[PDB]
């Protein structure tokens, strides 16, 4: 019987008919089907010559260098939000999700 | 193999390679290390790979309490029946509690200041000391739990330790939900937009799937664009008077020693209230403290958070930018002219197409944070759609949502509606002047008031319940 007074620690029993829904240690939900280079598990970018939609993929570090990188003169503070706004966002992200890494 | 010690593409690694024109990494055979996310249920091999969410998808303060039972008990003070969370036994912050220390193999906090020998803090989530700003939030909320259990004991002297902990935990989960939905989400999405897309709470729906989606774990990294290059620390008069008031983030990651030996959490909380966030701009997306020097004091090379985010969506098998636009009922730009209108920026669209060839291939985090911001929001339309989808699910699919009839009494909901993050700071720190509208940029003394002006949480509605 799921409790009607307190949450479990793991989130199990929040949904009574599907008790693991929203519980910890389960697969992340998918809103669209997964897309892998081999249709199963190899990421796009795994094989340099394997195209995605007919085009070769750029190195993620080249995208970072060419689009994300900027010089100090362009740094702009947000007149409408405090760093506390950013910090609540990181803190609530840590209430919602964490994907563990594969160990060495 | 250890992905930190080889650039080979051997399991479980997916190394980030270096381009020939790199402005920082001039060893062409180096790499930014990268471990693939662990697969869910690894027994089945012919199935499509999925990644795990180690935390509860509900907004339930699981970052304070833990999402595993054994950890949740490890975080409790087991020496008495006061229903408290365990505190540091070696250090205190001006007489106030600090988090306990974790016991990690290869603790990264020890590497940030070898002579200080201060390990990472222990909290409900494994990332609590990723910055001292985040550790300060964790410390503040651990104190609020103990304050609640202490006040609940005064009102209910016969409640046992488990009831004190359970009731304080239930109040804390509600406070995190209120701060998130009432204060934070309207400022991420725009106030009218949040009302229109999230709507008013209509009750619990047992057919809603509340799980966090794989794409949300990438899209909600939009926050990386709001970091300034420094951790800001301010004195009791909100002045950057100390000689190390602006610490570059690359000397603050995992630096628990800065909380222990450089003034506790009040200077950090004051810095967060009184310093504006960085604005996400298309020509100024991510500071180099994160794009080039991420975790440099604890890893063999400074990482690049933007490169990690883009490699991570590939790792997680996520569809590209146009598939997510389509999911959101947004247009799918196919060429330069269309991408230029979607991004309201021809030069940025040209750079994307030079790198990717087609907008179908743009990795979700970079395409989503590149969209122009909607009025009153800090997201473009794609991130607004994805976040509205996740936060609507977390609320409507949660059987313990704070407004659901029977979770709290009517008097308790009325008392909870007065809470604020500013009040939590007033109640658990030595700070007596705080910003009222805490998430807005407030240039001290504008928008700052004495704590006596901030509403309190009246716990009378918990007497005899
Ligand atoms: C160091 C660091 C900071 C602060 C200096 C930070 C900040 C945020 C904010 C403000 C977020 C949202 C409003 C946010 C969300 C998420 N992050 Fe980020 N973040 C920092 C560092 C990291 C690192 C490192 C990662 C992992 C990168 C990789 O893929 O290897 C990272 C991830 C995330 C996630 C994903 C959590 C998960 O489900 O695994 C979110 C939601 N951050 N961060
Ligand atoms: C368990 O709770 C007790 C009561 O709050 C904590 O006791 C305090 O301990 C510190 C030293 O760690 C003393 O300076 C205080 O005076 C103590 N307070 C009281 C009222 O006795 C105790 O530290 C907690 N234990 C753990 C492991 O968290
Ligand atoms: C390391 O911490 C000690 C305090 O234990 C401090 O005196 C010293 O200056 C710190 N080192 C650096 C490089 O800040
Ligand atoms: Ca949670
Ligand atoms: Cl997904
Ligand atoms: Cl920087």
């Amino acid at each position: 019987r799921c409790s009607d007074k307190y949450r479990t620690i793991t989130g199990r029993c929040n949904n009574k008919r599907r008790p693991l829904l929203g519980a910890s240690n389960q697969a992340l939900a998918r809103w669209l089907p997964a897309e892998y280079e081999d249709g199963l598990s190899l990421p796009f970018g795994w094989t340099p010559s394997r195209r995605r939609n007919g085009f070769l993929l750029p190195l993620v570090r080249a995208v970072s260098n060419q689009i994300v990188r900027f010089p100090n003169e362009r740094l702009t503070s947000d007149r409408g939000r405090a760093l506390m706004f950013m910090q609540w966002g990181q803190f609530i992200d840590h209430d919602l999700d964490f994907s563990p890494e594969s160990p060495a | 193999v250890d992905c930190e010690r080889t650039c080979a593409q051997l399991p479980p690694c997916f190394p980030i390679k270096i381009p020939p024109n790199d402005p920082r990494i001039k060893n062409q055979r180096d790499c930014i290390p990268f471990f693939r996310s662990a697969p869910s249920c690894p027994q089945n091999k012919n199935r499509v790979r999925n990644q795990i969410n180690a935390l509860t998808s509900f907004v339930d303060a699981s970052m304070v309490y833990g999402s595993e039972v054994s950890l949740s008990l490890r975080l409790r003070n087991r020496t008495n029946y006061l229903g408290l969370l365990a505190i540091n036994q070696r250090f205190q912050d001006n007489g106030r509690a600090l988090l306990p220390f974790d016991n990690l193999h290869d603790d990264p906090c020890l590497l940030t200041n070898r002579s200080a020998r201060i390990p990472c803090f222990l909290a409900g989530d494994t990332r609590s000391t990723e910055t001292p700003k985040l550790a300060a939030m964790h410390t503040l909320f651990m104190r609020e739990h103990n304050r609640l259990a202490t006040e609940l004991r005064r009102l209910n002297p016969r409640w046992n330790g488990d009831k004190l902990y359970n009731e304080a935990r239930k109040i804390m989960g509600a406070m995190v939900q209120i701060i998130t939905y009432r204060d934070f989400l309207p400022l991420v999405l725009g106030k009218a937009r949040a009302r229109r897309t999230l709507g008013h709470y209509r009750g619990y729906c047992s057919n809603v799937d509340p799980r966090v989606a794989n794409v949300f774990t990438l899209a909600f990294r939009f926050g990386h664009t709001m970091l300034q290059p420094f951790m800001f620390r301010l004195d009791s008069q909100y002045r950057a008077s100390a000689p190390n008031s602006h610490v570059p983030l690359s000397s603050a990651f995992f630096a628990s020693w800065r909380i222990v030996y450089e003034g506790g959490i009040d200077p950090i909380l004051r810095g967060l209230m009184a310093t504006p966030a960085k604005l996400n701009r298309q020509d100024a997306m991510l500071v180099d403290e994160l794009r080039d020097r991420l975790f440099r004091q604890v890893r063999r090379i400074g990482l690049d958070l933007a490169a990690l985010n883009m490699q991570r969506s590939r790792d997680h098998g996520l569809p590209g930018y146009n598939a997510w636009r389509r999911f959101c009922g947004l247009s799918q730009p196919r060429n330069l002219a269309q991408l230029s209108r979607v991004l309201k920026n021809q030069d940025l669209a040209r750079k994307f197409l030079n790198l990717y060839g087609t907008p179908d291939n743009i990795d979700i985090w970079i395409g989503a944070i590149a969209e122009p911001l909607l009025p009153g929001a800090r997201v473009g339309p794609l991130l607004a759609c994805l976040f509205e989808n996740q936060f609507r699910r977390a609320r409507d699919g949660d059987r313990f949502w704070w407004q659901k009839r029977g979770v709290f009494t009517k008097r308790q909901r009325k008392a909870l509606s007065r809470i604020s993050l500013s009040r939590i700071i007033c109640d658990n720190t030595g700070i007596t002047t705080v910003s009222r509208d805490i998430f807005r940029a407030n240039i001290y003394p504008r928008g700052f008031v004495n704590c006596s002006r901030i509403p309190r949480l009246n716990l009378s509605a918990w007497r005899g319940t």
